[PDB]
């Protein structure tokens, strides 16, 4: 069924298995040394069927001034961030808090290497007025546009933190 | 002295009636007891007027009888006394949610085991099939006649549903039908006057 | 990795 | 349905009708529908005070009457319709007015307390049955995998996308469909997935021809393709167009039933293959790959036929046909040799409870070398690999035990081990109930349980495999203190190889 | 006269009573005055969009709480199923008798729909049925003359 | 007596008539002679498999072109729908009346089904309906004694 | 006599009236004169293909705006739901009474269908109903004699 | 009396006669004797789950080959369509006949 977006919904993992809450939630505001500007409820998740023991976290701000995000801690120390910046989200174009999907936005290796994924939002271009006329919004779709990788310098943090857009 | 009576319908599950008996009446699961009674040459379940047993008649010892008391169906309790105190049965239909073979029928007799001012033949109803059956081939509430069981107080007496040829060791025809019967449902139409 | 959804058609009777 | 002709033929027939050995006794206020969405059709009874159903099991038996936990009084309302509106794939109960709908969610044991859903903006819904000049129906006309509400009239098709839980969006015009005004009788309009894809096509039936408008992925319609009837066939108001996959081709064929004096039928086959599947690859370096597909339902008919000829009772656990890969062929342009792999499937199954496909319990792979003509005297005999997989439905997994190559002088075979994780010990477990047993078995799905390799030689030992491999898997319950299904982990604990080299001794 | 309350009787304390004024329904207003002034109720059916268990029926009494020249027994109607539920086992508009509420002016007095055994704390049988009841619908057949 | 033609009347020139002799229906042959010799028609309905629009009606008259002791008005039947269409608004075999064609011997005379306004050059209303007419089916109820 | 207009009564100003003449329906023309000259209406049902919910009514009055020997009340029919909606709650052709419009010649006078509370500026109840009404369909049962 | 045969009339030589004996149907046995001893037929309907369509008719006559105090014509029933097919165009159990 269509998600309620009221926390009674469940989620699918990086593999299409159902995630469940495994850990009690905790409050946190600092991620990898970055002060996110808000306290988030951090909920730990596991797949119902445990593929390679990947651990997931859902960060849900206590404030309406912030959006949520997911982190994945891979078994090799690789850390991934999904859906933090708005281009990484697929959400109801009206009620934008209703995020359907959290797309991978950033990834940091256990040895300091980084990847940043720049997505482009859909828009009303490249087409006939008729296409727009009957489909006025539906700009929730996101396309991967540029994957930035090979940071010139080393960093143990996720490249997408603080909402800083990459420069080439 | 005529009055338009309130016309009320009620659904009765015998499995609930037997399951819900007080502990000293021997409450039971209807489906389980039927299975045992049909497989066995004989036996019984329950107590008093809320029971299962094979009949004592000379041609009924292979017939499985189920009986319930109207007093325990708690029909009167559905509506407060101020709506009227004369509460009488107008019509009873029988539903039997069993599985059947190719073109098999259902044989059962519903009867009132007590004293009532019934005209002859109004003391019993024959079930031919389980599809909310009734006493007639066609049910019509306006043919000028009394319906079977009509006029019986909703809280008095006992009904018996008799299934002939039920015993399995005797290879009764209904012996297999009963093993697919999960419950017995009565649909009782009664009026308040 | 990969993913699959099996799609079936359900027909109402009304 | 039966296989017509020899096993391996794609032909389909039907047997002589037989009474079913068992039916429910209560058929006065009832119909046959999957109410739970389990894959088992339910004879559902909604009579004068009695509510419940009998499901039809895969082995042919019926369940006993099962009471419903809750049914809306409106189930029997004259405008009541069922539709997938929660998006759960379940049939929900709905009443539609022009400004709002009343929706009772299907909870798979009865229905939920319903809700009145107010449509936003100025969205006005069509109301089915309200106007004889037009068709109002649920259909995937937008090609998105859901039940959208579509209104078809002589001049246009309008569709209100289903946004879930009774909410509809704005009407979308789907231009390209057009009939001659006064000749537009909705009785002539049928909808179908004729190419086997998402969007549903619009078929208009005239007395001597079909006017078929292909659906351009929800963006309007294609110019109609006109098909003519065979001589002597004419359509009228007493006739019916039925659509079904009756061939094992995935795509439904068009059946025209004409009940006149001596009822007769015609079927129009539009395709012999599902049209959007990948067919060929060519790397321009001489390697050409051809794919072929076959509906899973045809493997079932072969499985069934083989069982009939051996006095066995086969059971199909997959009522939702899929196109599997069959006869993959690789051509070596330059050498002239070809290699073809034919897969045969059996015992596949649908989960029912989670509404997912578990997979095929058995996959059999042939391997045939077609050497270039004049190359060799039929050298390199074809090979065969048999693979048995867990489905996690121990009605099937348990039955695979009889299909294996037998050697009595052999080690005991394997069965799955269920454990937990108690004070970090891999403690043996017997599941407490069916919900746990179900999830433990679910966790096994897709694991290879056994495989055998045979050469398809003409030798006296051709039936003895070269190799046999057995596996024993394990499912460990790591965290049951959760939403009802526990977190499980699984892997292979034992792996046993045998090397026979086609010598049984 | 437009309210919900538990009954004041000695055996109706657990009955939930829904009172609705006819005057407040503004029925008369639907048609031109010129068509006639005598507008009277001919028949009333009741629809109750709740969910029922496998053997669960509805218990509800609809009655007119005012003065009218009614026959004995035409002051009240029983509900059992909740779908266009008439007051009889069989509805017949031509049997020769007056129907319940027949002859009542469309704008006068008040109806009450009483649901006995509705108090959850008393474990009333209808108490759970009512928690699924989204609305109450009356179907009023009336005539203009 | 087994043919199609346009009518010879003054206002039937555009009406397409079809007719069949009962002698060629071979009704009597269906049952052994010993079951009784008096075999008479009790009721006839007309089915017209055709494609019609949602508000398009069939205009057709079925009549008996021979001598029979019929009550006046029982010599003909109107067809409006063609959907196993009886000659009345309500069909009742128990109303105390004779039905159209009732009492006609199964062997005698000829039936004619007349479709007015059939001619195409004249732009008749039924001119197009008839082009979607596949067959004409009669349902003859008759009795043997 | 073939028009739409708002009424001019004192309480019908907001009613939308539609009317047609029987002369322009061309009913008589369907069958040739030889079938009979007296062609009279027996019963009229009204179909209103508006979008109404399961619990939503429609209000309209159908009446004959001319002279006819009708019994009082047979001059008009009320529509309440529109699904081939007859005037009476219980339809039969055998209750011993004349039906609305019965006996009116098929080619004489004018029918008017009045929809009260239609005006949008006045926030009429039918004001929104009417915007979904695609057509008006009459079903006229008439007899030839 | 439980057999199939062709008839021996002059016009029934081509008719199949499917005959069964009531005595061998064991109807009485279904219910206890104490319910009543007089057990009599009220109505018989014929069903033929044949490949017989809605526009196809079957000609068959059901008759009682024995002595009974039947009203004249109640000795036989004709079958036309085979779907709970009674001897009347309309079946009415309350028409006084």
């Amino acid at each position: 069924g269509v998600p309620h977006y009221d926390e009674t919904d469940t989620f699918l993992g990086p593999e299409g298995e159902v995630l469940v809450v495994a850990d009690q939630p905790r409050d946190e505001s600092t991620l990898q040394g970055i002060n996110l500007g808000a306290t988030f409820t951090v909920t730990g998740y596991r797949s119902r069927l445990e593929s390679h023991f990947s651990r997931l976290e859902y960060w849900q701000p206590k404030t309406t001034g912030k959006t949520d995000f997911w982190l994945i801690y891979s078994p090799d120390g690789q850390v991934h961030l999904l859906g933090k910046s708005p281009q990484a989200r697929i959400s109801n174009p009206s009620q934008t808090t209703q995020t359907a999907q959290w797309l991978l936005e950033a990834s940091v290796s256990s040895r300091g290497e980084q990847i940043y994924y720049q997505y482009r939002a859909e828009d009303d271009t490249g087409c006939e007025a008729d296409e727009i006329t009957h489909h006025l919004q539906a700009t929730a779709q996101r396309y991967l546009h540029i994957v930035y990788y090979g940071n010139r310098t080393a960093s143990e943090t996720l490249p997408g933190l603080d909402g800083s857009a990459p420069s080439q | 002295r005529d009055k338009r009576a309130l016309e009320v319908e009620r659904t009765v599950s015998l499995a609930e009636v037997y399951a819900g008996l007080p502990k000293d009446n021997g409450p039971f699961s209807l489906a389980q007891e039927i299975d045992k009674l049909v497989s066995q040459g004989s036996g019984s379940a329950g107590s008093g007027n809320n029971n299962l047993a094979f009949g004592a008649g000379t041609d009924t010892k292979t017939s499985l009888q189920a009986s319930v008391s109207f007093a325990d169906l708690k029909i009167r309790e559905d509506y407060p006394a101020s709506l009227g105190k004369i509460r009488r049965i107008k019509q009873i239909s029988v539903t039997l949610p069993a599985l059947l073979g190719p073109y098999q029928d259902v044989q059962a007799i519903l009867s009132y085991g007590d004293k009532a001012g019934l005209a002859n033949g109004c003391e019993a109803l024959a079930v031919s099939h389980g599809m909310n059956d009734s006493g007639q081939f066609q049910l019509d509430f306006n043919d000028g006649k009394f319906l079977p069981f009509e006029g019986i107080a909703i809280d008095q007496g006992t009904l018996t549903l008799s299934f002939p040829n039920a015993s399995m060791p005797e290879k009764g025809k209904q012996a297999t039908m009963l093993k697919t019967l999960n419950d017995i449902i009565l649909h009782i139409r009664y009026t308040i006057k | 990795n990969d993913a699959e959804i099996s799609f079936l058609t359900t027909i109402p009777l009304k | 349905a039966q296989r017509l002709g020899e096993i391996g033929s794609d032909a389909v027939t039907w047997e002589k009708m037989q009474p079913l050995s068992v039916i429910p006794s209560l058929q006065s206020n009832a119909s046959l529908v999957d109410i739970n969405g389990d894959g088992q059709l339910d004879w559902v009874i909604t009579g004068p005070g009695l509510r419940g159903y009998h499901s039809q099991r895969p082995d042919g038996s019926w369940t006993r009457f099962t009471p419903l936990n809750a049914l809306p009084v409106e189930y029997t309302h004259p405008r009541a319709q069922l539709a997938d509106l929660m998006g759960a794939g379940l049939s929900d109960l709905v009443l539609i007015g022009p400004k709002s709908v009343r929706l009772y969610a299907n909870t798979r044991d009865g229905f939920a307390k319903g809700k009145d859903v107010v449509q936003s903006g100025e969205i006005t819904l069509p109301v089915p049955g309200a106007d004889p000049r037009k068709l109002v129906a649920f259909s995937d006309v937008l090609g998105s995998g859901q039940a959208h509400l579509v209104e078809v009239s002589a001049t246009k098709v309008t569709c209100w996308p289903n946004l879930g839980r009774g909410r509809f969006g704005q009407p979308i015009t789907l231009p390209g469909f057009s009939q001659p005004a006064t000749e537009f009788n909705p009785a002539q309009v049928y909808l179908a997935d004729l190419d086997g894809s998402g969007p549903t096509d619009l078929i208009y039936v005239h007395t001597n021809r079909l006017d078929i408008f292909l659906n351009k992925s929800g963006n309007g319609f294609a110019e109609p393709v006109t098909l003519r009837f065979p001589e002597g066939l004419r359509f009228d108001h007493t006739c019916q167009l039925q659509m079904a996959d009756v061939q094992g081709l995935g795509v439904a064929s068009l059946i025209l039933s004409v009940p006149h004096m001596s009822p007769h039928h015609w079927r129009c086959d539009l395709t012999n293959m599902k049209p959007w599947l990948l067919n060929e690859m060519n790397n321009n370096m001489g390697v050409h790959h051809t794919l072929r597909y076959r509906s899973s339902s045809q493997f079932w008919l072969d499985e069934k036929a083989a069982a009939l000829t051996t006095g066995q009772t086969p059971v199909c656990y997959l009522p939702f046909p899929i196109h599997t890969l069959w006869q993959t062929e690789t051509e070596d342009e330059i050498s002239g040799n070809k290699l073809v792999t034919t897969l045969r499937y059996a015992r596949g199954a649908w989960d029912g409870r989670e509404r997912e496909f578990r997979g095929f319990g058995y996959v059999e792979q042939t391997d045939s070398h077609q050497l270039a003509q004049g190359n060799a005297p039929e050298r390199t005999p074809p090979a065969l690999t048999k693979n048995w997989y867990a489905t996690g439905l121990p009605v099937i997994d348990n039955a695979l035990s009889t299909e294996y190559w037998r050697d009595d002088q052999a080690f005991a075979g394997f069965s799955p081990r269920f454990t937990t994780w108690q004070d970090n010990k891999d403690v043996p477990l017997t599941p407490e109930d069916d919900n746990s047993r179900y999830w433990f078995n679910r966790a096994l799905k897709g694991q290879l349980l056994r495989s055998e390799l045979y050469g398809l030689d003409d030798s006296t030992n051709k039936h003895v495999p070269y190799t046999v491999t057995e596996f024993r898997s394990q499912v460990r319950r790591l965290q049951h203190t959760d939403s009802r299904y526990p977190v499980l982990w699984s892997s292979v604990v034992e792996s046993r190889n045998y090397h026979y080299e086609r010598i049984a001794s």
